[PDB]
């Protein structure tokens, strides 16, 4: 998934495949992991996986999932949204190794 | 006579919490006459009245609404009582914010609900206050023996209707003061003990014979009852309890809600029992905890704050919105000075044969599924202890044991324990035995018992005449 992605946003809820984010250059991704099995799948050549700490990205992901559940009337997304405070920590954030210094928002504290 | 465009809604009266926390008197004083003319005029006489559809007894509201708006209280009272027995108490007890005053089209338009309950109460008190009230004796008394088990609202309504029909009915119950649990269960803080004694006096005036202080489960048996009479109607009501078996339960200073309520309110109104000062059902000014979320818990915390000064809390597993009681009741309770805990459940009763505290957890409710249920899940994040010496186990009711224990090896019931009746005739599995009240449906309201009692009386009359045709 997201092979050679260059820009945009891709929110993924659930298990990921193998070799996820292979050759990623730009953009930003979010993954809703449940068993910490992501490090055994993602390719760590040019990307890094971390946790969300800044309130800005938290709010962005919140608004994206809110619009998604408003659009498709999906019950699982609503179950995620109602438990936002608990389930916010399970999310992994995947960021390329090129936007570490070019991002307008500091990705790291 | 629409009116609601310009005039604004306003309840009759509300005594502040300064003097209310002490006495047992009502909270709502009676309704004013100019206010009667003004607020009754407020309705819109809405075609296709939704207020009638949602009312479980389906009485013709807009008729007497317009009448009282114009006066003519005599025919107004006549058309008001022609359809619904026990008008005062049914009007004052109905959770109107969800039954009738919760669907008036003016309320859906956010203008406010027509104060239908207060109009019913007022039109039925003024009518009695000037002697425009008489019993209903049957002309050309046919003469037959019929029996009713249980003096609840359903039994009393069926008895009054059958006495108006031309029969001779006998009322069997377990208590000395007739009138169902109205005189024992419902607190006087919300229903004073004058209207009930007045209405039961009117009943006895019509020519009904009471069998007070009996126990049909012990004093006699259903075959003897049926042999003495021509038809019997079982309306014994529900009186069992559901308790918990948490670690450290069953020890001292725990009790059910019903007994504490009945003694420490009604028998203390009569000043007879000693358990108010002998038993632990007193004003232990330390603390009080109440489990459950039904209306029983609400009246329990109300009467706990009334009886003596204490600091009380309430524990309930669901959320505020799914609570079955009236949201005006919880508002009054919060005004009195009670503290609520939402979405929590008790897991342990810590003590040394005396309850020192309660260990509870916090649960969470997911999103409702297709059927509409919200599954609960414990969190484990915050399991806390709350300090108190007495907890009240108000967890509702459920059908007792009726078939085997009470009288009859031949009596069909469902898995719920409640029995079954026909949607048309209300006749049970056994002939000559009809049912009504809360036995058939479970824990329900008063007006439902009234409707079931009326239907049961009609079916009883029909079946009796059909059998006597031979
Ligand atoms: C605002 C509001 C508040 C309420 N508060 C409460 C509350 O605090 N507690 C509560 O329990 N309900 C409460 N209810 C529910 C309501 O009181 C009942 O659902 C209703 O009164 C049922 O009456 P019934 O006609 O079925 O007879 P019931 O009131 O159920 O009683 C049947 C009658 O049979 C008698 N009886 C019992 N056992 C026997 C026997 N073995 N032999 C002969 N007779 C017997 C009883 O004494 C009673 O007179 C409330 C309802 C409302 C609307
Ligand atoms: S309850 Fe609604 S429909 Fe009925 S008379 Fe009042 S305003 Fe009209
Ligand atoms: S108190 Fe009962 S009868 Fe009167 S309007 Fe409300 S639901 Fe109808």
């Amino acid at each position: 998934g997201c092979e050679y992605m260059t820009g945009g946003t891709a929110v993924i809820l659930g298990r990921v495949g193998d070799n996820f984010a292979a050759g990623m250059t730009g953009g930003m991704a979010y993954v809703y992991d449940l068993d910490d099995s992501l490090p055994l799948y993602i390719n760590d050549e040019s990307v890094i996986f971390q946790r969300i700490e800044v309130g800005h990205y938290e709010s962005q992901l919140k608004h994206l999932i809110e619009e998604h559940v408003t659009e498709t009337q999906s019950r699982f997304a609503a179950e995620i949204l109602n438990d936002w405070a608990r389930e916010v920590t399970k999310f992994w954030q995947v960021v390329p190794k090129e936007m570490l210094n070019r991002l307008e928002v500091p990705v790291h504290l | 006579m629409l009116g609601f465009v310009h005039t604004a809604q306003r309840m009759p009266d509300k005594r502040p919490a300064a003097e209310r926390r002490q006495d047992f008197a009502e909270i709502y004083a009676r309704f004013s006459d100019e206010r009667a003319n003004e607020q009754a005029n407020r309705c819109s006489q809405c075609g296709v009245p939704f207020c009638q559809v949602h009312c479980p007894v389906s009485n013709n509201i807009p008729d007497w609404l317009k009448l009282t708006s114009e006066g003519r209280l005599e025919e107004a009272y006549e058309v008001s009582q022609a359809t619904n027995n026990f008008p005062e108490i049914c009007g004052r007890i109905c959770p109107q914010d969800r039954l009738c005053e919760g669907n008036c089209v003016i309320e859906q338009s956010t203008h406010g609900a027509v104060t239908i309950g207060s109009v019913e109460k007022y039109i039925n008190d003024t009518a009695w206050d000037q002697g425009w009230v008489k019993p209903r004796t049957p002309s050309r008394e046919l003469g037959l023996s019929v029996g009713v088990i249980g003096a609840g609202p359903a039994g009393l309504a069926a008895a009054e209707e059958l006495r108006a029909k031309g029969y001779e009915v006998h009322v069997y119950d377990r208590y000395d003061r007739m009138g169902g649990l109205l005189v024992y269960g419902i607190p006087g803080f919300k229903l004073e003990k004058s209207v009930v004694e007045r209405r039961v006096k009117l009943l006895a005036d019509a020519g009904v014979i009471y069998h007070p202080n009996f126990e049909v489960g012990r004093d006699a048996s259903l075959p003897e009852l049926r042999r003495k009479h021509v038809a019997v109607l079982v309306a014994t009501g529900v009186y069992k309890a559901r308790d918990i078996k948490a670690p450290g339960s069953g020890l001292g200073n725990i009790v059910a809600a019903l007994d504490y309520l009945t003694t420490s309110n009604k028998v203390s109104l009569g000043d007879t029992v000693e358990a108010y000062e002998n038993g632990s059902l007193n004003a232990a000014g330390k603390h009080v905890v109440v489990l459950g979320g039904g209306d029983t818990a609400m009246d329990c915390v109300r009467t706990a704050i009334r009886q003596g000064a204490t600091s009380v809390k309430c524990l309930y597993r669901r959320d505020r919105k799914n609570m079955p009681g009236s949201q005006r009741e919880v508002a009054h309770a919060e005004e009195e000075g009670v503290e609520f805990i939402w979405q929590a459940a008790p897991e342990g009763f810590t003590g040394d044969t005396v309850v020192t505290g309660v260990r509870a957890v916090r649960i969470h409710l997911g999103v409702a599924d297709a059927t509409g249920r919200q599954t609960p899940q414990v969190i484990e994040g915050s399991e806390f202890t709350v300090q108190a010496d007495l907890v009240i186990k108000a967890l509702g009711f459920e059908p007792e044991d009726l078939p085997n224990a009470f009288d009859e090896p031949e009596l069909k019931v469902t898995r719920w324990g409640t029995l079954l009746v026909d949607h048309r005739t209300k006749m049970t599995n056994m002939d000559g035995v009809f049912a009504a009240g809360d036995i058939v449906r479970g824990a329900s309201l008063v007006v439902w018992a009234i409707r079931d009692g009326r239907d049961a009386a009609e079916g009883i009359h029909a079946y009796a005449k059909a059998k006597a045709e031979a």
